[PDB]
């Protein structure tokens, strides 16, 4: 509930979002996030020009890092630029399990 | 048995023939080489490693 | 021209311009079982020959 | 239609070799395992030729080891072949482990119970195979490892002499500890095959830490010259062990004959299992160091229940990485009090140590997990 | 224009696989020797009179 101290932890956040490595290669947020089942139907819902171009970035950062190399300074993701575009999906997907959950247990 | 018999048989068979020597000559001096026979490797001008 | 033409002759220009070659190669999808490219130039030549 | 795909044989091996997708961006690290299943083959075939003159009675053991030395010809490059080679079978291990600890391979939940089952049958046969040349470190280890049962609180006693055969370590433990020795490395193969067995319906994961079936691979045409090199450099390094530096990773005492009677005074084991032997020099008591040293390895087990990040990866989060390195150094720090006598400094950093090493991964790597976790708003 | 020493090396060899197998056995063929005493004139190099071989004459055939 903090204020200026948020705009504090939104410099930190900034900081340790360009400590993780993917915008060296291109990622996307939402790119990184460990593909279980949920997360899996989650990508299965995905709008398919969304898809294409997620299955794209993922290609160029595994051929990446198949050469060892990284995406040039200019063309890096900025902390201000992501679009977290599957949180929705997946907070649906999430929500249904612990909707069908809280059923089951009754 | 009997179909192999026949004309385009005996001209594939002249037709891989060489490679049978080039395999054979491979199997035979590697042969050599590795038991290191002393009565064929002698005759050769420059492995003398044998006493 | 042709009549001259003969199984040795074609042994010998086929072993020519097509044995052990670095082809050029195109795909248009959906290629995905299409052997990667060591695999076709490595099937460009036999080891029992 | 290609006759791999016809005959049987020829079918699982163009699964399990030629054909098989694998990630295109696997690293360096990965190779390692691979290594280790080479390392088996060395560790039979080189221990193969060690039999056929050992003589497992105790009033023996020795003096046919020398005569394996001397007498036989060639016979000492495959003492030391075999002795450092247990060394780099070791060596490759815990760096199997370790990637498997930091790229969040450990998912793969049944692949690593296993792993772990056959770490444990890999120690066994370390251990049993180190008391077969039969010196004074071999001898007295038993005797120190034996008596670590005993601690059992109802069964104890009756369990250990199970063990001896006899009262006291003799003849007999020796030749059952070269007959389990000898048997335990194949069914460390067959478990090895569950292992890939497990292993391959889901596929090897890439460092990144990504789903990589988009950049699937053919194994054959890559991965078996990377593999080429990375064995080729591993028996670089082990006949560089061997030819130049033999001794060094092993101890001196175990070429004196084994007295009952007389005691040696640094008695400290080999060097892979020093760490562990570090926990037992830590806790006072008996069955408390006891339960501390089989929990040291069980403790591998419950790493996937205590992973709480929505990654798998380290290096996507670097503070779980520094942990990481904490781990590893930590390692370096009980590995080297092994090898030292208790006295006043020494005593103290051993339990920080060991309690440091239980700490960081019980507690602390979940929560900076999930400190990382709020850190990236979600 | 003029072939490489390479390409004649090639054409007349390394395009049939079994010559080249055969080439290869005969190469090891001399280079086991040559290495063979190659390296053994260098180890005795470094250390002359150290080993016994040369060290026989002090006593030998009598
Ligand atoms: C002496 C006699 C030599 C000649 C034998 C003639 C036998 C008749 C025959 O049909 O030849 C088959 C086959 C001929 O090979 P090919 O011409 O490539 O045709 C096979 C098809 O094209 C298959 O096409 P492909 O694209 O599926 O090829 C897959 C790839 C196979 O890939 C691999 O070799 C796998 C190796 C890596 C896997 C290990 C991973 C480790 C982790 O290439 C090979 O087939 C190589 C075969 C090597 C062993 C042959 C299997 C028999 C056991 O046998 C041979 O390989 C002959 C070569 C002899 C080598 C020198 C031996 C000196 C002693
Ligand atoms: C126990 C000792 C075991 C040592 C490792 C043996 C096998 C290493 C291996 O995976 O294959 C070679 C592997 C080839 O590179 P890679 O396939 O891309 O491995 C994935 C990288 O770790 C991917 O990470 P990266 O791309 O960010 O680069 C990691 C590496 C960068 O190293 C490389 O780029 C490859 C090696 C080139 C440097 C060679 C220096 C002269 C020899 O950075 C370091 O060197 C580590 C920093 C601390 C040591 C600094 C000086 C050591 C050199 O090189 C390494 O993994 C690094 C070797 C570290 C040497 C030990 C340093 C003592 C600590
Ligand atoms: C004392 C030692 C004697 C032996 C000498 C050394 C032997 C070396 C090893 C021999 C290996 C043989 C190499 C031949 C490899 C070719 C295999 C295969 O590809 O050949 C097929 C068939 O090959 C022939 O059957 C055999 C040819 C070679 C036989 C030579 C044998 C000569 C022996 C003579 C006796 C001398 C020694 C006797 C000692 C007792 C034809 O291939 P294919 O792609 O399908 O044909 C086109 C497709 N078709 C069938 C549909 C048309
Ligand atoms: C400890 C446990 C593991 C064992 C240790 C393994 C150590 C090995 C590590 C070293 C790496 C070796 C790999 C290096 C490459 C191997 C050579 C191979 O690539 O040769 C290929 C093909 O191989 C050879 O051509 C055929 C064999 C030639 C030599 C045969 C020698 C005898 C070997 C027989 C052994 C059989 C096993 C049983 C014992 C007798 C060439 O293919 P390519 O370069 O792409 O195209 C060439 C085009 N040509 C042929 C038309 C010119
Ligand atoms: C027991 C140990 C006894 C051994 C005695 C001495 C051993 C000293 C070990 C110290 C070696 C550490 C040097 C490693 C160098 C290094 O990791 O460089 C940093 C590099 C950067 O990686 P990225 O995140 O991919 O970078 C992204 C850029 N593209 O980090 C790594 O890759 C290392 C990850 C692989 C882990 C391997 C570490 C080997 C030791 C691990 C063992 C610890 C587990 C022990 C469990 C055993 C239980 C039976
Ligand atoms: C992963 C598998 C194996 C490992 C890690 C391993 C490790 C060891 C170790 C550490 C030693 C102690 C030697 C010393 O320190 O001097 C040893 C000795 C011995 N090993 Fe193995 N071993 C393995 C498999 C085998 C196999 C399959 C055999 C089959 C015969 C075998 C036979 C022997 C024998 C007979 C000795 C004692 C002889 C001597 O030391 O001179 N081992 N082994
Ligand atoms: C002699 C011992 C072992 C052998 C021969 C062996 C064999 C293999 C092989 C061949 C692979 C293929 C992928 C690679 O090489 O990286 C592999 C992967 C793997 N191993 Fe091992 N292994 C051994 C020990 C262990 C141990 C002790 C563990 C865990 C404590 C383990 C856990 C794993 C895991 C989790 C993978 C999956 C790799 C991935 O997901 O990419 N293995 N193993």
């Amino acid at each position: 509930a903090v204020s200026a101290s948020g705009k504090w932890l939104d410099g930190i956040r900034k900081w340790y979002y360009n400590a993780a490595g993917f915008n060296k290669l291109g990622l996307m947020r939402d790119d990184t996030i460990y593909e279980d089942e949920d997360v899996k139907e989650a990508i299965r819902r995905l709008p398919e020009n969304l898809y294409n171009d997620r299955m794209f970035r993922i290609k160029r950062a595994l051929d990446l890092n198949l050469k060892h190399q990284i995406l040039p300074k200019e063309q890096w993701t900025k902390y201000e630029e992501e679009n977290f575009y599957l949180e929705p999906y997946l907070k649906e997907v999430i929500r249904e399990r612990k909707e069908r959950e809280e059923w089951a247990k009754k | 048995v009997t179909r192999f018999l026949g004309p385009r048989y005996r001209e594939l068979v002249k037709n891989w023939v060489p490679t049978a020597y080039t395999w054979g000559a491979v199997g035979a001096v590697g042969l050599v080489w590795a038991t290191d026979w002393r009565l064929i490797l002698d005759w050769v001008p420059y492995i003398n490693g044998k006493f | 021209r042709i009549a001259e033409v003969d199984a040795s002759v074609v042994r010998e220009i086929c072993s020519k311009y097509i044995y052990d070659q670095c082809p050029a190669v195109a795909g248009y999808g959906p290629i995905e079982q299409l052997p990667d490219y060591n695999r076709i130039r490595s099937g460009m030549f036999w080891l029992r020959f | 239609t290609p006759m791999r795909k016809t005959n049987p044989l020829m079918k699982l091996i163009n699964h399990s070799f030629i054909d098989l997708p694998t990630p295109s961006n696997i690293s360096a690290w990965w190779n390692f395992g691979s290594l280790l299943g080479a390392c088996l083959i060395l560790q039979i075939t080189t221990g193969l030729f060690l039999a056929m003159h050992y003589s497992p009675d105790a009033s023996t053991a020795f003096s046919s080891i020398a005569h394996i030395t001397r007498d036989v010809n060639y016979g000492w490059i495959i003492r030391y072949l075999h002795a450092n080679g247990a060394s780099m079978f070791f060596i490759c291990l815990f760096l199997h482990i370790g990637r498997g600890l930091y790229y969040g391979s450990f998912l793969y939940s049944e692949t690593w119970n296993i792993g772990i089952i056959l770490l444990l049958a890999t120690m066994a046969t370390a251990f049993m195979g180190y008391v077969l040349p039969w010196g004074q470190m071999s001898f007295w280890g038993a005797t120190v490892i034996t008596n670590l049962l005993s601690a059992i609180p109802y069964i104890g006693t009756d369990l250990v002499q199970w063990i001896w055969g006899g009262y006291s370590v003799d003849s007999p433990t020796l030749t059952r500890f070269f007959t389990f020795h000898f048997i335990l490395p194949f069914i460390i193969a067959a478990l090895a095959t569950l292992h890939l067995l497990f292993l391959h319906e889901t596929g090897s994961n890439n460092p990144l830490g990504i789903t990589s079936h988009s950049d699937k691979i053919t194994f054959h045409p890559y991965y078996t010259i990377k593999d080429a090199l990375g064995l080729l450099l591993f028996l670089l390094s082990l006949m560089t062990l061997t030819l130049f530096s033999p001794d060094l990773l092993g101890d001196p005492d175990n070429y004196t004959l084994a007295n009952p009677l007389n005691t040696p005074p640094h008695i400290k084991p080999e060097w892979y299992f020093l760490f562990a032997y570090t926990i037992l020099r830590s806790v006072p008591n008996k069955l408390g160091g006891v339960l501390a040293l089989l929990l040291s390895i069980l403790i591998l087990a419950m790493i996937p229940i205590l992973h709480m990040s929505k990654q798998q990866s380290m290096m996507f989060r670097p503070l779980s990485q520094s942990l990481y390195w904490l781990l590893a150094a930590d390692l370096l720090i009980l590995t080297w009090i092994g090898g030292q006598p208790v006295s006043y400094p020494f005593t103290i950093i051993g339990q920080v140590a060991s309690v440091l090493y239980f700490t960081t991964i019980l507690i602390l790597m979940p929560t900076i997990s999930l400190i990382e976790n709020k850190m990236l708003k979600w | 224009a003029a072939a490489t020493l390479t390409s004649k090396l090639y054409s007349l060899l390394f395009r049939r696989t079994s010559t080249f197998a055969l080439t290869i056995i005969v190469g090891v063929m001399f280079f086991e020797r040559a290495f063979d005493q190659g390296a053994d004139a260098i180890y005795d190099h470094i250390n002359e009179g150290k080993l016994w071989k040369h060290i026989k004459h002090k006593y030998e055939n009598k």
